[PDB]
C-alpha cells in the first residue's frame, strides 16, 4: 500500500463510540481515548510520554488473547529521530511483556535520512491502515511529530522552499493533517474497522504556543498534557487534567467508568478552582478545606506505576472510593498502599463486583449497593 | 518563557502586591482601635496590679486568623520552651501537632475583635465550670506583649468569700488584659508582615520585569530574524 | 462566677442605657461571638 | 573508539568535551555552503548531522562504548536546538544548572531537571528508588513554595510545610560534594561517597534522623558521618 | 448562502467552522507562493482575506446571510493575529467554556465571556439593557467574590453582597436551557423563550420579586411563567 | 482637511483607525518585497503616521488662522501599549484617551482611565469655566483610584478616606454618560462644580443619573441666565459662581 | 602581547570591552548578509572570541617560559550574565568576575559578586602565603549570600562572619596593596576573629592594622616579602599579633 492514501472521508466513516482501555486511571477516567480518536501527548523532554503511550501498549494483551477480533487493538509504534538503542530497549519491554506479538515497531532512527524519518509516518500509517480496512483495530503511536515537522523542515529548506513560523515549511499542517486524518472509525459498509492515532509532541519549555505544537494540538480530538512539575511532585503519568482534555470524552469512556468519572471530573474542577490556596490549608473554609483534600486525594488517587496498566474492574471500584469521600479519612501517603491491598480484598472477597464490571461493564444499582458496602468494610478495616 | 506567560506571572505577583497593600491599610486602621482598648485595660491592669504589689493550666492567648507573621510560632516557642487551654485556631493548631493529649480546652471565635469583658468572663465562667481551674497551684496566662510598632515579644503572667472572689475575678481582668495587648501585637505584626510582603512583591515585580524587558526583545529579534531568513 | 456576674449585670446596665445613648461600642460589647469546644479530638462544640 | 570497540572487542569509555561545538562547528559553515537557515540559527541538517555522529555512539554485541558527553547549553536556553535535540539522544542527562551554583551548591547538578533512564525500582531497587523520589519530591514542594516564601515569608507556611522546606533545604544541600580536582580553586578536600551510602544518608535525612543538625554541616562534607562530624565542628568552634 | 439571499429571497444563517483555519490555509498558501511571511507567520494579505470573505456576509434589500463563525484561538491567546483579526469583523461573541459545564449550566454560554455588540439600548431597547446590565453587574460580582467566599465561609458576607451572590447563582441556573434538539439526548422537553418573555423573566427575577423559590427550580426551564410552575410542583 | 486648515476653516479628522492603516502598508510593502522591520511592519512606518498625523496643525494670523485636529485611535490587543505603532504613534501625538476595558465592563463608559489619558497641550484650550471647576478633579479621582482599591470593607473604614471614596464615587457617576449623547459647556459645569464641591455627597450613587437630567432642568428654568451667561461669555466670573453655588444648594436642599 | 610571550617576556592584555567587538563583528557580519543567529549576532562570534581568548597561554621552557594573560571585559544589559556573548565568553574563559551594581550602588566597591565569581585556576596561581591562609573563604561568602537571602525571608554565626569578610574586602581606587598587606587581614577574616568589630570599625582596622604591622613588624613582611610563604612559626607570629591587637582593638 501506497504511503500517502487519501484518508477516508465522511461518509464511510462511524462515530467513535468504543474505548481504546489504557488502564492508567488518569485518562480513561478523565481523558478517554475511543477507537478512531486522535490524542495528542504532549509534553516536555522526558515527562512521560512514551510511558503513556506504551502502557497503553502493553494493556492490550488482556484482550488481545482472546477469541474475538473486535476487542484486539493491534499497535503501530513509529520512533521518529530516536536512537536505534531506544528502540531496542523498547522491543525488550514489549517481548518482556509479550506484547510484541501484536505490535509493529517501524523505526526512522536519527541516523536515517531525512527522507525517510518525514515518510515513516505515513508509511506506518499504512501499515496500520490494513488492519483499518480489514475490520480490525490498530493504534498507531507517533513518536514523535516534532521530529518529524524538524525532517521536513531539512528537506524543505535544502529545496531552497521558503520558510514559515519557527522556519518551518509553509504546509506542515498540510503534512500533519493528512497525516493524522487516515486514523478513523470506519462503518458497517466498510469493514466496521478503527485506527486510534497517539501522536507526541516534545513542547520546549511547555509552550504550547509554537508552531507545530499549534498545529497539532487543532488537529487532534484532544491532548494529555504531560508536566514535569507534576512529575517531579510524584503525580505520575504527570497529567495535567486541566490542560488535558477530549472532544470524544463519554462516548468512548466504559459505561461504569463513565458513571463514576462524571463526578471525579467535577471534584477535580473545584480543586483546580481552589488550588491558589492550597498551602494555606488550614484557616480556609469549611467547603474549601473540603475540596482540596479530596483534591488532594484523588490527584494522588490516579498515580500508577511504570509498565503497570490497571483493567478497568480495578479502576472503577477506586475511583468510587475517591468520589464518594470514603478516603477522605486516609493520609495521603497511605492511598498508595490503599489500592495495592484494596484491590486484593476486592479479588479477596466481592469478586462478583470485579467480574461484572468486567463482564456486564455497567454499575448497576445492584453492584454499586454492594461496591459500597465493600468499601466501608476496607475503610473500616484499613 | 514565552512573553504571554511572563505577562501573566507579572499580572499575578501585581495583584498579590494590590491585596497586600490594601490588607496593610486595612490593619492600620483596626490598629486605632486595638491601640485604644490596649491602653484602657492596661490602665485597668496597672490599677489591679497595684494590689498585688501592696499585699503581694496555661491559657495560651493568640488569633484564629494567620498572616501575623511570627506572632503565633513565637508564642507556641514560648509555650513549648516554658513547657493547657488555647484561645484561638492556630495556637490550637501549633499545640495540637506536638501535645494532643494536653488540650483541655479550646476558644475559638474571640480573635476577630478587640476583647470585651463579657468575652474574657464567660471564657473565664467555662475554666472554672468546665476546666474547673479551683484551687489548681498551676495557672498562668501566656500572650504576646505588643512592645512596638514594628516588635512583638512573647510574655506570660502568672494567676494566683472575697479573697477567692478576687482570683475569680482577676482572671477574667488578666485575660481581658492578654487578648488586648495580643490583638494589638497581631494587628501590628500583621501590619509589618504585610507591608514585608508588599516590599519582596516589588521587588519580584522588579525582577520579572527584568525578564519581560529581555524576553521583549528576545522575541522580536528571533521573529524578525525568521522573517530576514524568510526575505532572502 | 464573680466576674461573671458582673459581666451579667454589665449587659443589664448596657441595655438599661437609652436606644438613643448607646454608642456603636455598647452594642460591641454583648457580641461575644465566640465558640467553645472540649479536649485526642474535641468532643463536643457549643457556643461560649 | 569503534576500533577499540569492534576489532580490539575491550570495554571502552569515550569522552566528548563538547560535542555542542560540533553542532555550532555546522552552524558556522552553513551559511557558507548556501543553506537557509533553520531556526535561531542552526543549519538545517542539526538533526541528521547530529545523529551520525550520535548514533556512533552506542553499546554493541561487538564491544561496549560508555560515552560522557558535555553538551553546552548557549544562553542557558535548553530550549536551544541542539541541547534540546542531544537530549533525545542520551539514556542519562545531568543538567548543570547556574542558580543552583550560584547557591553555592557544586556541583550545581540541577536535581530536578536531571534524569536518567536506569532510575527505576527494577533496577536501582525499591529503596533507591522510594528515597530517589521523596527526594524530589521534596525539592519541587521547595521550588513551588519558594513564591510564598518569598512574598509571604516562611511564617506562613504550616508546619508540615515548614518541615518539608527545611528538609529540602538541608538536601539540596547535601547534594554538594568537593570534587578532588576542584580543591585548587575551591580548597575543601575530594570526597567519593559510594552509592548505598548515598542512598542511605538521604533515607536517614528523608526519615528526620538529622532534623536536629544544622543546614550548613551539609555542604561539602560527603557522607552523613561527615554532616555529623562537620556539625560536631560547628558546634565545638 | 448568497444565493439564498439574493435569488431565494429570504434571510439565511451561515456556518463557518473554523474560520481559523481560513486564516491558517491563507497562511500555508502565502508561504507557499512566496509572499514574505508577516508576523507570527501569517499572509500579509490577512486582513483583506478576511475582509473579502467576511463582508459578503451582510444584509441587504433581497435578505441577509448570518454567520456564525467558530473562532479558535490558538494558545487561549487572543492577542495571535489570526483571532484579532477575526474579532475586527464579528460583532457579538458567545464563550462556551468548560468551567460553566463544570457547574451543569448548559448550554454552557459563559454569562460574561460572551458579548454583543446590540445589547445598546439603540437597538434592544434601554429595559432590555438594564436588565442585562444587572445581570451583568450581579454575576461579575458573584465571580469577584469567588475567591473571598472560598477563603472565608459565605456567612462573612454582608445581607446584600449574600442577596447578590444568591441571585447571581439563581440568574445562572435561569440562563441554563433545554434544547429541541437535545429531547433525544436526555429527554428534556426542550424549550425555546422569545425576548422580550425573557427580559421580562430576568427582570421578575432581579427584582427580587421571584426570590421566595429555590435555586433548582430555575433549572432548565423556559421562562419564570414556568419556573412557577416547576416550584409549585416542587412544593407539592 | 487640509482645505480648511489653509482657506480658514477649523477641521476635525478622525482615523478609525490607525493599526489598520499599518497592516495595510504593511501588506503593500511585504508584496512589493520591500525589506520589513519589527513585527513585519517596514521601516518608516514612523514615517507613514508621522506624514498623516503632524499635517494638523493650527495656523498662524498670517497663513489664515485654520486649523486641522487629529483623532486617531488605535486598537491596542490586550491593552498592550508597547506594540510597534502604539509606541510610535503613543510618541507622535500630543496626548492620549486611553479607554479601559476594565472599565467599559464594570458599566463606567466612556471608560477613560484618567490615569494614562495625558493632553500635553489641551490645559491652555480648555473652556475657563470648566479650568476653574475642575481644578481639583483631576486630584480627586486619582485619589480615588487609589483607594477604590479598599471600597468592599466594612465599617472600620477610616473616616479620612471616607470622604475621597464619597466624592470619587459620586464623580465616576457624574463622568460617564450615555453614548450619542453629548453636552454643552453650560450643562458640563454645572455638575462639576456640584461634584467637585461635594454637593452630591447626599444623593444615593443609583440616583446621580436623576441628578444629572434633573439638575440640567432646574438650571435651564431656574437659571437660564447662568448657563446663558456661561456658554455666551465663556468663563465663570465670581458673581455667576455664587450664582452656581446658590443654584446647586437649592436643587440638592430640594432633592 | 604574543611577541612578548613568545620570546620569553610575560605580557597582560586588557580587552576593554569585548561586548562591543561582538558588535562591531555583527555589523560586519549582517553587512555581509551573513544569517543572524541568536542575539541577532553571527554564528561564528564564538570563534571570533576563542581565538582571540586561547592566545593567552603559559608556556613550558621549550617555548621559553612566557606568558600572556588575558582580563577580557563584557557589559552585561541589565546585570544579566545569561546572555549569549557574556555565555561565550564564560565558556572560553578560566574564570569570571562579576561586578554588581546592587553592590556598587551601596558602596562595595569593588563589588564583586563572590558567589559568581570564580578563577579555575585558583590557588596554583595564588600566592603560597594566601591559599596557606584563606581556606574556603569563597564558598563561604556564596554560602553567605543565600543564608543572607533567607534569612530575609546560629545562622547569625556565619551571617556576622560572611559582613565582616564583605567589609573588610573594600578597596579605593588606584590605591593598591601588595601581598605582604592582604595575607595579614583575611587571617582575622576568615578565622572570624574579627566578629569581635562592629562593621563600621573595619575600615579603621584595616589601615590601623597595617600600620601596626609596618610601624613595629617589619620582621613579618620582610619575611612575607622575601619568603612568600608561611612557615607554622610565621603563622604563629601572624596569629599572635592579630590576637594582641584585636583584643587592643
Ligand atoms: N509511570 C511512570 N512513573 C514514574 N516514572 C516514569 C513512568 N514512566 C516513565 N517514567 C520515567 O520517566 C522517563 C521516561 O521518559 P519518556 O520516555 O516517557 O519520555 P520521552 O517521550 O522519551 O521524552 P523524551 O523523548 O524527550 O526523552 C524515564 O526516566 C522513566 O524512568
Ligand atoms: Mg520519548
Amino acid at each position: 500500500s501506497r504511503a500517502q492514501v487519501k484518508a477516508p472521508g465522511i461518509l464511510p466513516r462511524r462515530s467513535v463510540h468504543e474505548p481504546v482501555q489504557t488502564g492508567l486511571k488518569a485518562v480513561d477516567a478523565l481523558v478517554p481515548i475511543g477507537r478512531g480518536q486522535r490524542e495528542l501527548i504532549i509534553g516536555d523532554r522526558q515527562t512521560g510520554k512514551t510511558a503513556v503511550a506504551l502502557d497503553t501498549i502493553l494493556n492490550q494483551k488482556r484482550w488481545n488473547n482472546g477469541s474475538d477480533e473486535s476487542k484486539k487493538l493491534y499497535c503501530v509504534y513509529v520512533a521518529v529521530g530516536q536512537k536505534r538503542s531506544t528502540v531496542a530497549q523498547l522491543v525488550q519491554t514489549l517481548e518482556q511483556h509479550d506484547a510484541m506479538k501484536y505490535s509493529i515497531i517501524v523505526a526512522a532512527t536519527a541516523s536515517e535520512a531525512a527522507p525517510l524519518q518525514y515518510l515513516a509516518p505515513f508509511t506506518a500509517a499504512s501499515i496500520g491502515e490494513w488492519f483499518r480496512d480489514n475490520g480490525k483495530h490498530a493504534l498507531i503511536v507517533y513518536d514523535d511529530l516534532s521530529k518529524q515537522a524538524v525532517a521536513y523542515r531539512q528537506l524543505s529548506l535544502l529545496l531552497r522552499r521558503p520558510p514559515g513560523r519557527e522556519a518551518y515549511p509553509g504546509d506542515v499542517f498540510y503534512l500533519h493533517s493528512r497525516l493524522l486524518e487516515r486514523a478513523a472509525k470506519l462503518s458497517e459498509k466498510e469493514g466496521s474497522g478503527s485506527l486510534t492515532a497517539l501522536p507526541v509532541i516534545e513542547t520546549q519549555g511547555g509552550d504550547v504556543s509554537a508552531y507545530i505544537p499549534t498545529n497539532v494540538i487543532s488537529i487532534t480530538d484532544g491532548q494529555i498534557f504531560l508536566e514535569a512539575e507534576l512529575f517531579y511532585k510524584g503525580i505520575r503519568p504527570a497529567i495535567n487534567v486541566g490542560l488535558s482534555v477530549s472532544r470524544v470524552g463519554s462516548a468512548a469512556q466504559v459505561k461504569a467508568l463513565k458513571q463514576v468519572a462524571g463526578s471525579l471530573k467535577l471534584f477535580l474542577a473545584q480543586y483546580r478552582e481552589v488550588a491558589a490556596f492550597a498551602q494555606f490549608g488550614s484557616d480556609l473554609d469549611a467547603s474549601t478545606k473540603q475540596t482540596l483534600v479530596r483534591g488532594e486525594r484523588l490527584t494522588q488517587l490516579l498515580k500508577q506505576n511504570q509498565y503497570s496498566p490497571l483493567a478497568t474492574e480495578e479502576q472503577v471500584p477506586l475511583i468510587y472510593a475517591g468520589v464518594n469521600g470514603h478516603l477522605d479519612g486516609i493520609e495521603l501517603s497511605r492511598i498508595g498502599e490503599f489500592e495495592s491491598s484494596f484491590l486484593s480484598y476486592l479479588k479477596s472477597n466481592h469478586n462478583e463486583l470485579l467480574t461484572e464490571i468486567r463482564e456486564k461493564g455497567e454499575l448497576s444499582k445492584e453492584l454499586l449497593a454492594s461496591l459500597k458496602s465493600a468499601t466501608e468494610s476496607f475503610v473500616a478495616t484499613f | 518563557a514565552t512573553l504571554k506567560e511572563v505577562e501573566m506571572r507579572l499580572k499575578s505577583i501585581k495583584n498579590i502586591e494590590k491585596i497586600t497593600k490594601t490588607m496593610k491599610i486595612v490593619a492600620s486602621t483596626r490598629l486605632s482601635k486595638a491601640e485604644k482598648a490596649k491602653i484602657s485595660a492596661k490602665k485597668m491592669d496597672e490599677a489591679e496590679q497595684l494590689f498585688y504589689k501592696n499585699a503581694e493550666l496555661i491559657v495560651a492567648i493568640t488569633s484564629d486568623k494567620g498572616l501575623c507573621g511570627s506572632i503565633h510560632s513565637q508564642l507556641a516557642k514560648a509555650v513549648r520552651r516554658h513547657l493547657i487551654v488555647t484561645i484561638g485556631d492556630k495556637i490550637k493548631m501549633q499545640l495540637l501537632r506536638t501535645h494532643p493529649n494536653n488540650i483541655k480546652l479550646s476558644i475559638n471565635g474571640i480573635g476577630k475583635d478587640a476583647p470585651t469583658f463579657q468575652e474574657s468572663a464567660l471564657i473565664a465562667d467555662k475554666l472554672l465550670s468546665v476546666m474547673k481551674a479551683g484551687t489548681y497551684p498551676k495557672i498562668s496566662i501566656f500572650y504576646n506583649d505588643p512592645v512596638s510598632s514594628l516588635s512583638f515579644e512573647p510574655s506570660e503572667k502568672p494567676i494566683f468569700n472575697v479573697p477567692r472572689d478576687l482570683f475569680e475575678y482577676t482572671l477574667a481582668n488578666q485575660m481581658l488584659t492578654a487578648m488586648a495587648q495580643g490583638y494589638a501585637a497581631e494587628i501590628s505584626a500583621r501590619r509589618n508582615a504585610m507591608d514585608n510582603a508588599s516590599k519582596n512583591a516589588g521587588d519580584m515585580i522588579n525582577r520579572y520585569s527584568i525578564l519581560y524587558n529581555r524576553t521583549r526583545q528576545a522575541v522580536i529579534t528571533n521573529e524578525l530574524v525568521d522573517i530576514i531568513t524568510g526575505a532572502s | 462566677s464573680y466576674a461573671a456576674y458582673l459581666n451579667v449585670a454589665a449587659q443589664a446596665i448596657r441595655s438599661s442605657l437609652k436606644t438613643e445613648l448607646q454608642t456603636a461600642s455598647v452594642l460591641n460589647r454583648s457580641q461575644t461571638d465566640a465558640f467553645y469546644t472540649q479536649y485526642a479530638s474535641e468532643p463536643t462544640p457549643i457556643t461560649k | 573508539a569503534e576500533y577499540f570497540r569492534d576489532e580490539e572487542g575491550q570495554d571502552v569509555l569515550l569522552f566528548i568535551d563538547n560535542i555542542f561545538r560540533f553542532t555550532q562547528a555546522g552552524s558556522e559553515v552553513s551559511a557558507l555552503l548556501g543553506r537557509i537557515p533553520s531556526a535561531v540559527g542552526y543549519q538545517p541538517t542539526l538533526a541528521t548531522d547530529m545523529g551520525l555522529l550520535q548514533e556512533r555512539i552506542t553499546t554493541t554485541k561487538k564491544g561496549s562504548v560508555t560515552s560522557v558527553q558535555a553538551v553546552y547549553v548557549p544562553a542557558d536556553d535548553l530550549t536551544d536546538p541542539a541541547p534540546a535535540t542531544t537530549f533525545a539522544h542520551l539514556d542519562a542527562t545531568t543538567v548543570l544548572s547556574r542558580g543552583i551554583s550560584e547557591l553555592g551548591i557544586y556541583p550545581a547538578v540541577d536535581p530536578l531537571d536531571s534524569k536518567s533512564r536506569l532510575l527505576d525500582a527494577a533496577v536501582v531497587g525499591q529503596e533507591h528508588y522510594d528515597v530517589a523520589s521523596k527526594v524530589q519530591e521534596t525539592l519541587q514542594t521547595y521550588k513551588s513554595l519558594q513564591d510564598i516564601i518569598a512574598i509571604l515569608g516562611m511564617d506562613e507556611l504550616s508546619e508540615q510545610d515548614k518541615l518539608t522546606v527545611e528538609r529540602a533545604r538541608k538536601i539540596q544541600r547535601f547534594l554538594s560534594q568537593p570534587f578532588a580536582v576542584a580543591e585548587v580553586f575551591t580548597g575543601i578536600p575530594g570526597k567519593l561517597v559510594r552509592l548505598k551510602d548515598t542512598v542511605a544518608s538521604f533515607k536517614a535525612v528523608l526519615e528526620g534522623k538529622y532534623d536536629n543538625i544544622p543546614e550548613h554541616a551539609f555542604y561539602m562534607v560527603g557522607g552523613i558521618e561527615d554532616v555529623v562530624a562537620k556539625a560536631e565542628k560547628l558546634a565545638a568552634e
